[PDB]
RNA sequence: UCGAGAGGGAAACAGCCCAGAGCAUCGACUAAGGCCCCUAAGCGUACGCUAAGUGGGAAAGGAGCCGACAAUGUA
RNA sequence: UUUGGCACCUCGUCGGCUCGUCGCAUCCUGGGGCUGGAGUCGGUCCCAAGGGUUGGGCUGUUCGCCCAUUAAAGCGGUACGCGAGCUGGGUUUAGAACGUCGUGAGACAGUUCGGUCCCUAUCCGCUGCGCGCGCAGGAACAUUGAGAAGGGCUGUCCCUA
RNA sequence: GAUAACCGCUGAAACAUCUAAGCGGGAAGCCUGCUUCGAGAUGAGUGUUCCCACCGGGUAAGGCUCCCAGUA
């Protein structure tokens, strides 16, 4: 794996504890872990190494450092994902932790924060989703996404920000 | 989404990927979608 | 869930006006009084219950094991017992008494009783099948049951096929009737609707299991 | 001469607690088959229980290789029409292993009047803990041979 | 309907142990 | 004899050959009549089949 | 070969595989077929392949897999 | 599941009613991909068998056409399910007539009018109800729930507009 | 609660990939929840109370038989 080979860096203020298979990285915006598939091995020189050269062993291989590299950027700087609204009417305010939206519908739609995702409102047309870990803050993303997909015939509706949308002709 | 026994590219952006042990085209164009089975 | 109960007796129905002068046929239920005997627990004997004893009987026709059950609560001995299942059990206290009005106007109740007996009943009055017509030359089978299987295949009359046996006199429950008033005085309860069992049965009343 | 049938009092009967922890069902079951049937000492007899009581504690953590957690079935047919049940072992391992270890232990037994006998002296739990302490069982490990 | 087969002792005399009559 | 064998450490399947290979041979009646009762005479039959058999089993004759 | 053929195996299965029953035997070696438990004997030793319960059914064709799909109840 | 070929078991056909039961190759209802999908409604395909799937005119009719509705008026297996459950309209007896064939007795997957549908359930099976014994002291009362059965249908109008 | 088709987050084998490790959403369908039967569940369960340690037999607690009836 020409990923795998590559060797992790781990930026000063970023304590990492290796416990056998189990990695918590402790950084300024919080602490993550993860237990790691057999049968990679990490070492601090952080450079992950693989047994043998087996199929399943390269696949790994890879995934393995891409989890951990992520981590580290994590919870030095973290992850922010922003959502862009276009349409006629639809706006979305911040109440408190959680966000109303109106996408056109009959009812006000309630958005919750999951435990450590925050939310940021620029603009009644622009927000961000930040948080510390990636797949959760794409988790969020998506789902906020998913109110409303955007038409293909006005292109109405939250997409990801400079998501290039394909409109159709409407006959 | 078509279901074909038979599933071939159609144009060079279709991507021959194997899904939950069956093979599946992706492409851009929505219409070039393609499973096996 | 939490569950409020008390056993009655249907008396009879009769008929109210409600104040949008609309006919209610209310069913009236003697509901009351009566006692708690037994709170069984999670630890103790598994689940939550609570055992209320609602009924009159002189102490002399009461035999010595439940008059000894009757003393431990320190209750006259009562002559029905029951147990509502609910899931605040711990709340009752040995004697305590259930009066009629446990219920108030308005909410909805699940009343349950032995049906009426119906004797052997026949194939059309258990089942609502149908006959094969009085005339055109029917061959004295204007009310038979009809076919009970196919052929070679399986050979055998599938199980659960449905009979002519012992109808009624099996418990019942009739769901989200409505106490429309519940008089206080005398301890009763005006039910609109139909509850089950003949005049002088032991009716139980018991909040609403669905819609809540 | 005649080759010796066991009477009612040659048979002394063992108590074997097989700790099942990640050990693979199929050889559970074997094993405690084996045990249960008596054919393991040399009073066995063909038509007498000799067999040893066969505790099992953590019955909840019997391996299963590959797929099987989530495509082997136990079908269950009542009677009636369309009265045929199925459970995968995801769920069946997941709320009632006793259920299963038992069911698996009962193919690998005659289906005589005589396997039932033999199929009562198996105890099979989920946790550590065992009651049947005042038998005073005797751990059994499984072993191979030469 | 008729008999099929001739009735076995045994199921024969399950049955007339039912006729019997009560101790007064 | 299977089963007394095996609780000696020895399968049937090798405790027989290493018994033709002592020229011991006894029938199976009488062998499996000494497992029962003279657990000694059996467990000193073994002995002879497991020192009659090769070194190594598996390699070629 | 059965018909006119017992016995062992293929789960059951005259015609398939092994094998031709004078009678007795609480001895031994084998044939086809097998040796985790039902059920006699290997959780055999060593190397390599399969991830589909393939093994435990099938085609053109497509990239061991898909193609794969009927009625009482797993089947 | 059709029209057939073989001739391996055994010298009342159909239709309707009653009662089911199962398959999904889905008619409705539920979920979804694509659309030559602006919206309402559609087309095609994928998932899905829980329930539902009307009443009449003609014909013995299955079928088929038609009328009025309906969210819908599904296709099939089960001895083309079901006559020891019912009918007996067509069809396979004997009477009679028409057309055609035959010299004639008579014949015709031509037509027409009429034309006997038996049985007290032994066994299994199914629906209900008891008796005996069991469950290591004997009883009264109330219950946990391993498992099993039942139910699962759907429309119109108003607000949102 | 878990799922079908399907829709995704992170992500390699080798930028991309809903998948090869994982994590979600997702059907009148599946399991529960509702109603009823239910320890002959021979694995025959649990609880409260009562009787009391006699000599094949008499008994305790409690039943059964008989009679008047129905809520049968």
């Amino acid at each position: 794996s020409r990923i795998g080979k590559l060797p992790i860096t781990v930026p000063a203020g970023v304590d990492v504890t290796i416990d056998g298979r189990t990695v918590e990285v402790k950084g300024p915006k919080g602490t993550l872990t993860h237990t790691v598939a057999a049968p990679i091995e990490i070492v601090k020189g952080l450079n992950v190494t693989r047994p043998n050269d087996e199929r399943q062993n390269k696949a790994l291989h890879g995934l393995s450092r891409t989890l951990v590299a992520n981590m580290i950027t994590g919870v030095t700087q973290g992850y922010t994902k922003a959502l862009e609204i276009s349409g006629v009417g639809y706006r979305v305010a911040a109440k408190g932790s959680n966000l109303e939206f109106q996408l056109g519908y009959s009812h006000p739609i309630l958005v919750e924060a999951p435990e450590g995702i925050s939310f940021k409102v620029e603009s009644p047309t622009k927000f961000s989703v930040e948080g510390i870990d990636k797949q959760k803050v794409g988790e969020v993303a998506a789902n906020i996404r998913k109110l409303r997909k955007p038409d293909p015939y006005k292109a109405k509706g939250v997409k990801y920000a400079g998501e290039v949308i394909r409109r159709k002709v409407g006959k | 989404m078509k279901v074909k026994p038979s599933v071939k590219k159609i144009c060079d952006k279709c991507k021959v990927i194997r899904r939950h042990g069956r093979v599946m085209v992706i492409c851009d164009n929505l219409r070039h979608k393609q499973r096996q089975g | 869930k939490n569950i409020k109960g008390v056993l009655g007796e249907k008396l009879g129905m009769t008929q109210v006006w409600d104040e949008n002068n609309r006919v209610v046929p209310v069913t009236v239920v003697k509901a009351g009084p009566c006692v708690v005997t037994q709170v069984r627990s999670n630890d103790t004997d598994g689940y939550e219950s609570v055992q209320i004893a609602f009924g009159e009987i002189d102490p002399r026709k009461v035999n010595k094991p439940l008059k000894g059950h009757f003393a431990k609560a320190d209750v006259t001995p009562r002559r029905h017992l029951v147990e509502i299942r609910t899931a605040d059990a711990s709340e009752y206290t040995l004697g305590q008494e259930i009066t009629a009005a446990v219920f108030e106007a308005g909410v909805k109740v699940d009343v349950t009783g032995k049906s009426k007996g119906k004797g052997f009943a026949g194939v059309m009055k258990r089942h609502n099948f149908r006959g094969l017509g009085a005339g055109h030359g029917t061959q004295r089978k204007h009310r038979s049951p009809g076919s009970i299987g196919g052929c070679a295949t399986p050979g055998r009359v599938f199980k659960g096929l449905r009979m002519a046996g012992r109808m009624g006199n099996e418990r019942v429950t009739t769901q989200n009737l409505t106490v429309h008033a519940v008089d206080a005085e005398k301890g009763l309860l005006l039910i609109k609707g139909a509850v089950p069992g003949p005049n002088g049965g032991l009716v139980l009343v018991r909040t609403a299991a669905k819609g809540a | 001469m005649r080759t010796y049938s066991p009477k009612p009092g040659d048979v002394t009967r063992q108590w074997h607690v097989i700790d099942a922890q990640d050990v693979v069902l199929g050889r559970l079951a074997t094993t405690a088959a084996t045990l249960l049937r008596g054919k393991h000492k040399p009073i066995y007899a063909p038509h007498v229980d000799a067999g040893d009581f066969v505790i099992i504690i953590n019955a909840d953590k019997v391996h299963l290789s590959g797929n099987k957690r989530t495509q082997k079935m136990a079908y269950r047919h009542s009677g009636y029409p369309g009265g045929l049940r199925s459970v995968r072992y995801d769920d069946l391992l997941a709320n009632n292993p006793e259920k299963a270890v038992e069911k698996a232990v009962k193919g690998m037994l005659p289906k005589n009047s005589l396997g039932r006998q033999m199929l009562s002296k198996l105890k099979v739990y989920a946790g550590e803990n065992h009651p049947h302490a005042a038998q005073q069982p005797v751990p059994f490990e499984i072993t191979q041979v030469a | 309907a008729v008999p099929k087969r001739k009735m076995s002792r045994s199921n024969t005399r399950h049955r007339r142990s039912q006729w019997k009559a009560a101790v007064p | 004899i299977n089963a007394a064998a095996r609780a000696n450490g020895i399968t049937y399947n090798r405790f027989i050959q290493g018994l033709k290979a002592a020229n011991v041979e006894v029938d199976r009646k009488i062998l499996a009549e000494l497992a029962v009762n003279d657990a000694n005479a059996f467990a000193a039959l073994v002995e002879v089949a497991q020192k009659a058999l090769p070194s190594d089993v598996n390699a070629p004759k």
